């Protein structure tokens, strides 16, 4: 039994060994890219919403105001 | 002319008491007004009034025409950009002109890397044998050269076909000699072309040849000495060396075409930061023209 | 002098703007000052004509393009 | 009858079609070619082939009926000479086996192009892989592009065209020849104005002339086309005989004048490669190159001496 460790950063989530642990796992810490920030059809809102300058509601910027990163990372 | 101009002159002919005020691209403001200001509503590319919105004054920034016909359908998407106006490549996964009707042949599975601007739709519809057969002068970045030269045939008055000329014989073109000795009954002809490339009103400027290797035409010496010297004639008309940008015939056609709001500009010629209507609020503007999504009232 | 010589009947009425001149309203709403048109048509063509102007392209040209997409913004970054 | 061979390609009328003599076949067992075999009286049974052509015309436009019976329906097998010329005289048409009563379809052209096609910014094209040259002085300039750009529409596997003159020493002459492959295009106009690393016969600079390719459209060249590659390097080019460079090490200057850039697509990432390091190996001015992948292209670019040392104690 064994668990894997990695100045690199483990891209899947940690987990304790049979189980083929995944090689190609760590990589790169990348830096943070996004923030976002929640407000309380969804097309007709966010028409007039996004006409004056801007329920869950939320700004989410590519680089309260929470981080998270681009999907697929 | 466009939808509107043809709305817009027949009102102010009539004098009926509103005239649909449109600007340059010859499009409806998104934000129309009524003959003294007094109720400004908003509309949509067919040109008629919103329901939701009568207020006097100016409406809270009105919703675009590519969001205003997106939510009709709710009652394919269109992708609005974050200004309003349509993505420059709708998703087949076609790419669309400034106007909401998709560019001609340009169906594709996926997203094209880079579909054309305006000058080289026109151009392409041109070699496919409709319209006047001389190439509207191109940008580098695609949209129309804001100085548009097309020669004309002196006999007959008819314009000289330059897509086949050019074709054949732009050996002829290497300097003006060579086009006289080849065609020495063709005067040129130069006018300013706004952002559709329609050309702009009373300032066609007909010049001569008779006393003065490249692709194209537009890259020829013939084109950029034939357009330095209309804006050098330019320079005397109007003291710019330049042609009226999008701005001064926005204003030129408020002043003309009486309507309440007139913008500003400044000869540098762009839009003035604050645009400020005449019986009714003031805002800021961006470069474009479009107002601030908030403004009304380093 | 190009009344005659370069510029010709086309779409402008030169008969109208002249009528308000020596043989005001402009092109598009464009109040016209000729003096002041005049004076700087001469002014760029001395400029033109200048062994300095040389120069300024030599170094115009050099500026990298994100700073300055075109030699206009070349020069108004130089202002 | 008995149709869906185990073999064949997947996924009025009788007038309709332009019969061609036997004689211009040149039979090859050892061919690919995709198909749609058939075992079917005579004039009925050829009527009954060309419907069953017309009713999927993706595809279908040699079809063929023998009586030793089948019928088959092969693809635009054409294949023409990288020669650039105003004759299809250059292409001569690759069977498998000499059939009896060989057809082909009538080019049916249109009003309306399917897609838009981008001229190349490159005048010259190494590599090519002609489908159909056409002479094109009978029509007008515009008139001529229009047939042009129609006669890629119709052909499935054109990848782009060209309209160019042809023997322009002699005169010049108006062809609209497709491509099923772009090869190695080069010889730019807005790059290595100078320090060009490479045609007086063809002419394609003035405005309808061209190398126009359809939209990148990445349908993949529907899987009946015939496969096209580069022709092979006669010599192996050693990666190891050159010194790769990190990213790191290198400047981004843009205002960079002394390049020059060449496009590929046609062949594995290592075939272009090695295509582009050759092509800088011929000449002693080219010091340096660069590879990157863009979307339907390989883009190498070839810069002589560029390197810009910081001196410090
Ligand atoms: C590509 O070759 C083209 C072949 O069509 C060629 O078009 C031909 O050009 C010649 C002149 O270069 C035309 O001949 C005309 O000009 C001569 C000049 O002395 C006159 O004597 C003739 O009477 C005539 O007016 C041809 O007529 C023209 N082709 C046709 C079918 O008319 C293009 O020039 C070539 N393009 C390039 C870039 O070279
Ligand atoms: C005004 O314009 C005329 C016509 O262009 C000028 O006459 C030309 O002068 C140039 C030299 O500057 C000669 O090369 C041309 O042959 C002349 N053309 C003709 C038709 O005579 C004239 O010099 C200009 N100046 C004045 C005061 O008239
Ligand atoms: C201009 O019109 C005349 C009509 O007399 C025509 O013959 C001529 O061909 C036209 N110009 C040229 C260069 O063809
Ligand atoms: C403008 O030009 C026309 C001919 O194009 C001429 O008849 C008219 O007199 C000119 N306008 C004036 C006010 O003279
Ligand atoms: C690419 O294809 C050629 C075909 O022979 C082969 O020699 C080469 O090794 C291939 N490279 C890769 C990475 O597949």
């Amino acid at each position: 039994a064994a668990g894997q460790r990695c100045g690199y950063r483990s891209a899947f989530p940690p987990e304790p060994l049979s189980r083929p642990p995944q090689p190609r796992a760590c990589q790169r810490p990348q830096f943070w890219q996004t923030l976002q920030t929640q407000a309380q059809f969804q097309v007709f809102l966010l028409d007039e919403l996004t006409a004056r300058g801007f329920v869950n509601i939320t700004w989410k910027l590519q680089l309260r105001t929470q981080f998270g990163c681009l999907e697929g990372f | 002319l466009r939808p509107c101009e043809l709305q817009r002159e027949r009102a102010f002919l009539k004098r009926e008491d509103y005239v649909p005020q449109c600007a340059e691209d010859g499009s409806f403001q998104t934000v129309q007004c009524g003959k003294d200001g007094a109720s400004c509503w908003c509309v949509d590319a067919d040109g008629r009034e919103v329901p939701g919105s009568r207020q006097p004054g100016r409406p809270a920034a009105c919703l675009s025409f590519c969001q205003l016909q997106k939510q009709q359908i709710l009652l394919y998407l269109p992708q609005c950009q974050d200004s309003g106006d349509y993505s420059p490549v709708q998703c087949q996964c076609w790419c669309v002109d400034a106007e909401g009707m998709e560019v001609y042949g340009t169906r594709q599975q996926g997203r094209p890397a880079r579909c054309p601007r305006s000058c080289e739709i026109r151009n392409r519809r041109l070699l496919h044998g409709v319209g006047d057969r001389s190439p509207p002068q191109c940008s580098p970045d695609g949209a129309f050269r804001p100085v548009q030269c097309k020669f004309v045939n002196t006999t007959d008055m008819m314009i000289f076909d330059l897509v086949h000329s050019y074709s054949r014989f732009p050996d002829a073109f290497v300097t003006f000699s060579s086009f006289r000795s080849r065609f020495p009954e063709v005067s040129g002809y130069c006018y300013c072309a706004d952002s559709q490339g329609r050309e702009l009103a009373e300032t066609g400027l007909e010049l001569l040849l008779d006393e003065i290797l490249a692709s194209t035409f537009a890259e020829t010496t013939l084109y950029r000495i034939l357009q330095r010297r209309f804006l050098a004639v330019q320079l005397v008309i109007s003291g710019r060396f330049r042609c009226p940008t999008k701005c001064e015939v926005e204003r030129f056609a408020a002043t003309s075409f009486r309507h309440p709001y007139v913008p500003s500009c400044h000869p540098d010629g762009e839009y003035q930061a604050a645009q400020c209507q005449q019986g009714g609020p003031c805002w800021c503007v961006d470069s474009r023209g479009q107002e601030i999504p908030g403004t009304r009232q380093q | 002098n190009l009344s005659g010589a370069l510029g010709t009947r086309g779409t402008f009425n030169f008969s109208h703007f002249f009528q308000q001149l020596g043989l005001v309203v402009g092109s598009f709403g464009f109040e016209v000052n000729l003096q002041e048109n005049q004076n700087a048509l001469q002014f760029l063509s001395s400029f033109l004509e200048l062994p300095e102007f040389l120069l300024f392209l030599q170094h115009a040209i050099s500026v990298p393009e994100d700073i300055a997409r075109d030699l206009g913004d070349v020069m108004e970054m130089v202002f | 009858v008995l149709l869906c061979h185990v073999r064949d390609w997947r996924d009025l009328t009788t007038g309709l079609f332009s019969p061609v003599d036997l004689i211009q076949v040149i039979v090859d067992g050892n061919v690919s070619l995709p198909s749609q075999q058939h075992w079917l009286s005579l004039q009925q049974a050829n009527l009954w082939c060309l419907s069953r052509c017309a009713g999927e015309p993706s595809f279908c436009q040699l079809a063929e009926v023998t009586d030793s019976f089948t019928c088959t329906l092969y693809p635009e097998a054409q294949v023409c000479d990288d020669i650039l010329e105003s004759s299809p005289k250059g292409c001569r048409l690759i069977l498998p086996r000499r059939p009896s009563a060989l057809y082909r379809k009538k080019v049916v052209l249109q009003d309306r192009v399917k897609n838009f096609y981008n001229r190349l910014p490159f005048q010259k094209l190494t590599g090519i892989s002609i489908r159909n040259k056409v002479p094109m002085s009978d029509k007008s300039i515009s008139s001529g592009f229009f047939e042009c750009e129609r006669l890629c529409d119709m052909d499935p596997c054109c990848t782009g065209f060209g309209f160019l003159n042809v023997s322009q020493l002699k005169g010049g002459e108006v062809t609209c020849l497709t491509l099923n492959s772009l090869g190695l295009q080069t010889c730019s106009e807005e790059y290595g104005g100078v320090w060009r690393i490479l045609s007086p016969d063809t002419e394609v600079r003035t405005y309808p002339f061209g190398w126009y390719q359809k939209p990148v459209s990445p349908s993949d060249a529907p899987s009946f086309c015939p496969s096209v590659a580069l022709p092979a390097l006669t010599e192996n080019v050693a990666l190891d005989s050159w010194q790769s460079l990190a990213l790191s090490s290198v400047i981004v200057d843009p205002s960079i004048r002394n390049f020059d850039v060449a496009h590929i697509s046609v062949g594995n990432f290592s075939a272009a490669r090695d295509r582009c390091l050759w092509e800088c190996s011929r000449h002693q001015d080219c010091l340096v190159t660069t590879l990157q992948t863009q979307p339907g292209a390989v883009r190498c670019m070839f810069y002589a001496d560029t390197q810009s040392c910081t001196h410090s104690l």
